[PDB]
Parts: C-alpha cells; sequence; structure tokens
C-alpha cells in the first residue's frame, strides 16, 4: 500500500532468464514501455490525471523457495528477502512463472497482488484466483484435441478416434513440453478420453511406427515446426493411412501466400492459432520474429490488460488495493495491440485454434477447421478437402485389417 | 563461519565520557539493504542482554545514548555520557550466517575514588 | 514473565557425559527456536546449536554435531543438550536461549538462561 496511491501506480514486471524465453529482456522492457505509453495516452484520453510508471524487477535466478530450510537462519532470511519484495511491489505482476510466487502469494502484499503471466501452460496453473494467462494453456489444447476426437459427423472426418501416439524427446521448447506433459499426465482429460495412448520418447520409436503396418495407432501428435518433423522423419516414407498432427501454435509462416508445402507435411495436419489478426507492420515486429513475439506481445496486452482495469476501477471509483481488483481479471474483453483480446472465466486468453492441411493440387497450407476456446465449439472450414488419404477423407484412428 | 573481531580488546573511560568499540566482520554481514549486526551488553554475574539489533536499532527499555552505525563489515557501538551501570563486557553478535560472536571487549574503568575494574 | 531456567551443570571425568536442562516458563514455546551458547574464559561466546520445537527439527553446529544433541520434551516445556565425549575444552559456562523475529523480520536472541557451569578434570 505504498506504490498504488492517488496519482501513482506501479507495475512490477519480472523478468527472469535461462527459460523459454532467455531473449534479449531489453526487447521485452521496450515491448512493456510501448505498451505504457499506450495506456498514459489511453487514460489522459478519458480525462484521467494519472501515472503509471513499471518497477523492472530482473531475476533470472529460478531460485528455490521457503520449501527447503536447513535451519531457523534460513526462514528468518526467507522473510526478509520477501518484506523487501513486498514494498517495491506494485499494483499488479507481470511475469513468466506461476509457483515460486505462492508462498508468497499468500503473504499480505496487496491482497494476493493480481498476477498477469505470460506463460504458465501447465495443468498445475489452472484454476488459480489471482491468476492472468495471456498465452493460451495445455488445457485449451487439450480441448480442442477431445473435442476433434470425439466429431465423427464431418464429411471429411468420419470416424471418431479413441487411439493416439505422443511424441516426446525431451529436447522440445518449454511451450511444447508443457503441451506435451499436459498429454502425457494420467490425470488429463486428455488420458481419460483415451483407451490407447502411448509416448514415444526415442527418434527410433517414432521412426519404426512411420512403417510398422502392426502399429496400435494411426495418429501420432508431436510438438514443434516442420524443420523438427523433417531431420526426424529422415528419408523415411509415411504409411498411407498415418495422421500426424504437428502442434505449433505460434507459427504464422503457414498463412504467408508465398509458402509451399515441402513434400512431407502431407500427411500432417498443424495445429496453430489463427494469424495475429495484424502482421508484420510495425518496425518493431518487424525485427522481433519468432514465436517470441507472441511472448512479448503478451507482456504488452499485459500492461493494456492492467490500463484498462485501472481506468475502469476509477472510473466506477473504487481502489485498487482490494482484493476485488485482485478477482477482477476474469470474464472481460479488453483492447489489446493487435486486436480485442477476451478472457475467460479463470482468466485466460481465449483463441481462435486453427487445424490445417497439405492441399494435394495447389501444395499450399489451408484453413480445415477453426476452435473458438470461448465457446469450446468447433467450426468446419473445408467441406471436401483435396488429402493425400483415400477418398479425401482423415483415415481410421486404428488400423484398417 | 563469519568471523567477528572486536577492537580493544579492553578500555578504561570516567563517567560522563564519550566511548567507541569496534567490530569487524570477516564477510559482509548484509542482506536486503539490512546489516544483520547486534550488541550484547554482558554486566558480570548476569547473562547477556541485547543492546542494539539491525546495526542501528536500539532494543526496547535500552537507553538512547546507547548508538550503533556501520555497514558491510566494519560496525562502532558509541556510548555516550558513560554512566557506572553501563560498565560491563560488550559484545557484537552476527545472524547472516548462523551465528557468531566477537571476542568481547571489556569496559573496566575508574568512576571516582570508586573503579570498577575486570580480571 | 518469559523465563529460562537451566539445570545440571557440574564435574565430569573426561571421556564422560553431562545432561543440560533449559526448563521454560510463561510462553509458547512451539514457536521459538531454542539454543545453546557457551561461554569460556578468552573463548568469548559459542553457539552450539538450535531446536524448533514445533516439529523437533535440529540443527547442530558442524564442530559439534558428532557429540552434542540437542533435544525437546513438550509436555515439560524444556529443551536439553546431550554432550558425549567431554574434554578439558569443553569446560565453560552453558547457556540456553530463544530467538524473536521482530514486525522488520529481524531475528535475535532476548530471553537467556542464568547459566550452568560444567568442569571437565
Ligand atoms: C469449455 O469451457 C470451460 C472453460 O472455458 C471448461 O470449463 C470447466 O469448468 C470449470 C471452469 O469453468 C472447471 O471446474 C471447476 O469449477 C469449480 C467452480 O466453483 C471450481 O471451484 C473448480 O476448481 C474447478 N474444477 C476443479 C475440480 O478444480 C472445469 O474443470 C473445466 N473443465 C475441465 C474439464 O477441466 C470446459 O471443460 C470446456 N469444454 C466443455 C464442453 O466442457
Amino acid at each position: 500500500s505504498q506504490n498504488c496511491h492517488n496519482g501513482s501506480y506501479e507495475i512490477s514486471v519480472l523478468m527472469m532468464g535461462n527459460s523459454a524465453f532467455a531473449e534479449p529482456l531489453k526487447n521485452l522492457e521496450d515491448a512493456v514501455n510501448e505498451g505504457l505509453e499506450i495506456v498514459r495516452g489511453r487514460l489522459q484520453n478519458a480525462g484521467l490525471n494519472v501515472t503509471v510508471n513499471a518497477t523492472f524487477m530482473y531475476s533470472d535466478g529460478l531460485i528455490h523457495n521457503s520449501g527447503d530450510c536447513r535451519s531457523s537462519t534460513c526462514e528468518g532470511l526467507d522473510l526478509l528477502r520477501k518484506i523487501s519484495n513486498a514494498q517495491r511491489m506494485g499494483c499488479v505482476l507481470i511475469g513468466p512463472s506461476c509457483t515460486y510466487s505462492t508462498f508468497q502469494m499468500y503473504l499480505d502484499t496487496e491482497l494476493s497482488y493480481p498476477m498477469i503471466s505470460a506463460g504458465s501452460f501447465g495443468l498445475s496453473c489452472d484454476y488459480k484466483e489471482t491468476l492472468t494467462r495471456l498465452m493460451s494453456p495445455a488445457r485449451k489444447l487439450m480441448y480442442f484435441l477431445v473435442n476433434f476426437w470425439k466429431t465423427n459427423d464431418l464429411p471429411f472426418k468420419t470416424y471418431s478416434w479413441s487411439t493416439s501416439y505422443v511424441y516426446k524427446n525431451g529436447t522440445e521448447t518449454e511451450d511444447c513440453f508443457w503441451y506435451l506433459n499436459a498429454l502425457e499426465a494420467s490425470v488429463s482429460y486428455f488420458s481419460h478420453e483415451l483407451g490407447f495412448k502411448v509416448v514415444l520418447r526415442q527418434d527410433k520409436e517414432f521412426q519404426d511406427i512411420l512403417m510398422d503396418h502392426n502399429r496400435k495407432s494411426n495418429v501420432i501428435i508431436m510438438c514443434g515446426g516442420p524443420e523438427f518433423l523433417y531431420k526426424l522423419k529422415g528419408d523415411r516414407a509415411v504409411a498411407e493411412d498415418i495422421v500426424i498432427i504437428l502442434v505449433d501454435l505460434f507459427n504464422d509462416q503457414y498463412f504467408e501466400d508465398n509458402v509451399t508445402a515441402p513434400d512431407y507435411m502431407k500427411n500432417v495436419l498443424v495445429l496453430t492459432l489463427s494469424p495475429g489478426n495484424s502482421l508484420l507492420n510495425s518496425s518493431f515486429s518487424r525485427n522481433l520474429s519468432p514465436t517470441k513475439r507472441d511472448f512479448a506481445l503478451a507482456y504488452l496486452n499485459g500492461i493494456l490488460l492492467f490500463g484498462h482495469m485501472l481506468k475502469i476501477f476509477l472510473e466506477n471509483g473504487e481502489n485498487i488495493t482490494t482484493p476485488k481488483f485482485a478477482h477482477a481479471f476474469r470474464n472481460l474483453t479488453f483492447e489489446g495491440y493487435d486486436g480485442p483480446v477476451t478472457l475467460d472465466d479463470w482468466g485466460d486468453v481465449d483463441s481462435t485454434m486453427v487445424l490445417l492441411y497439405t492441399s494435394v493440387d495447389t501444395k499450399k497450407y489451408k484453413v480445415l477447421l477453426t476452435y473458438d476456446t470461448h465457446v469450446n465449439k468447433t467450426y468446419p472450414v473445408d467441406m471436401s478437402p483435396t488429402f493425400t488419404w483415400k477418398n479425401s477423407k482423415l483415415p481410421n484412428d486404428i488400423t484398417g485389417r | 563461519d563469519i568471523q567477528l573481531t572486536q577492537s580493544p580488546s579492553s578500555l578504561s573511560a570516567s563517567v560522563g565520557d564519550r566511548v567507541t568499540i569496534t567490530c569487524r566482520a570477516s564477510e559482509s554481514v548484509d542482506y536486503y539493504g539490512s546489516s544483520l549486526l547486534q550488541w550484547y551488553q554482558q554486566k558480570p554475574g548476569k547473562a547477556p542482554k541485547l543492546l542494539i539489533y539491525a546495526a542501528s536499532k536500539l532494543a526496547s527499555g535500552v537507553p538512547s545514548r546507547f548508538s550503533g552505525s556501520g555497514s558491510g563489515t566494519d560496525f562502532t557501538l558509541t556510548i555516550s555520557s558513560l554512566q557506572p551501570e553501563d560498565f560491563a563486557t560488550y559484545y557484537c553478535q552476527q545472524t547472516r550466517k548462523a551465528y557468531t560472536f566477537g571476542q568481547g571487549t571489556k569496559l573496566e574503568i575508574k568512576t571516582g575514588s570508586e573503579n570498577l575494574y575486570f580480571q | 514473565e518469559v523465563q529460562l531456567v537451566e539445570s545440571g551443570g557440574g564435574l565430569v571425568q573426561p571421556g564422560g557425559s553431562l545432561r543440560l536442562s533449559c526448563a521454560a516458563s510463561g510462553f509458547t514455546f512451539s514457536s521459538y527456536w531454542m539454543h545453546w551458547v557457551r561461554q569460556a574464559p578468552g573463548k568469548g561466546l559459542e553457539w552450539i546449536g538450535e531446536i524448533k520445537p514445533s516439529n523437533e527439527l535440529t540443527n547442530v553446529h558442524e564442530k559439534f554435531k558428532d557429540r552434542f544433541t540437542i533435544s525437546v520434551d513438550k509436555a515439560k516445556n524444556s529443551a536439553y543438550l546431550q554432550m558425549n565425549s567431554l574434554r578439558a575444552e569443553d569446560t565453560a559456562v552453558y547457556y540456553c536461549t530463544r530467538t524473536i523475529t521482530t514486525t522488520e523480520g529481524y531475528w535475535f536472541f532476548d530471553v537467556w538462561g542464568q547459566g550452568t557451569l560444567v568442569t571437565v578434570s
């Protein structure tokens, strides 16, 4: 209750490191600063004469929490590091992780500091009362796959799938690791809704199944880029009835007009997110280019979401130290950088997911179907797709003996 | 262990004098802007009693004539306008890494015709 | 009133053992970490170790870990120091004390026992 007062609003930004994002925190810092300028502009335009400043709490520590305490001194030292952090902490905490902040989430602070994470894909973060996720959690991906597996009423998808292979070697990116972990976890909705599920841990195991006529499933789920699949598959041919679901949610390359499909991504269905409604425009979007464009984008939208909530609370006329502010980052549509950003009842970013296929006639990536995570509903786009599979239809989950 | 070295080993002064006792740490006893250094007064016969904590914070009931200063590795206990009751064995203590004490400084003296030594 | 009363001190032969007791009065014993601090001539004050009475978690300094053991009797509201294989170097005035954390998060010894002399010869 020191940095969130009358015309003094502070944002605590955690800049960790050696995670998925070890990328120049300068980029991330520039994204936060760009977001602050839009917020300042938005509030001045609303006629609100308030100052919004940001405390960049750089970390790159990944230190073990209070759970492990060798002695009494350990506890006392932990409490002193806590009080210093609590006094400097502001109105909102924008960061990249989930639960090291949860022993200190219950420390008074500002009545469970509203937390906005530009990460936390794991199922362990689901249903948290003060957590907002601005990147598609593994739960939303899982909901799409279960819905798609059950679907048997489409002219191209005439079978309800119940069997699948999940490829995971442990060398994937953080997002991919958590997405495949959610599909691996026995307690997950996907595992409960799957009668046969085997995790392929070796490159050889995947390679051997691509040719094996005695395999238990024709569907293989994997995460990464098309270059990762090419290196993994190699010169090995793929059985005519195999479907490879490539999870690559943060790659807009599939929506570029000059993109031809390789000749390996033919028995491949690509699960990605709807292209950024606007892409390749701003100077800073032109130089920041991997999936980390989306990582940094969440940080920017995090400042905008705070700015939107700060205006609202002040318009109505309440305070921000209230536990209400903290539990008021859900069931809302705010004005993001590239468009409107909708958050569900749990504070997670709703997205439109796109399942892409390689058209045999044009050799181009085409939209097969779309999935709205807000209403948890699938919408078919191409009713007569031109697949490599027999009769231009998706084959059955089991080997057709 | 963090070694604490006090200076001097022993000193003599009169009632009303200003006295200084220094404590040097083998390594910094600081943590998040706070110096985890304490000053204990061990009166003859009695057990150690806290005077100063967190390098400069006066303990409840301790007279204002006692004052602590310093940071990192060098610390100073200042006793202005010495009173006869302030003539014991003084010690420095750190809480940064486990618990260690200084060798002790002894304030043994001359009051008037009454002299209060230590041996 | 917060109090700590010590007993068990006296004469011991080299290689012998002695158990010290720290009887406590007027507080919530489980909450505060109990410590043992010795004082010998020309040795100043020396921290032996500690114990959290709530979960019986002990932390004895490496120098005394091999022969010195700290325990508690929650029903008796008391802490104990079991000293084994005693030498002439263990001849000191032994104290039992507790650590208190302030509102600002600073911890230190506040209340001490009267002390008990242990002589090894
Ligand atoms: C499509 O929409 C929903 C979210 O977009 C998914 O939601 C299910 O409903 C709840 C969250 O909205 C979760 O259930 C529990 O709700 C109580 C409410 O008071 C909470 O306390 C609980 O913590 C939470 N559950 C537990 C045991 O922690 C559901 O768990 C969540 N669904 C699942 C399967 O996890 C829907 O799943 C999704 N699709 C459809 C059609 O269901």
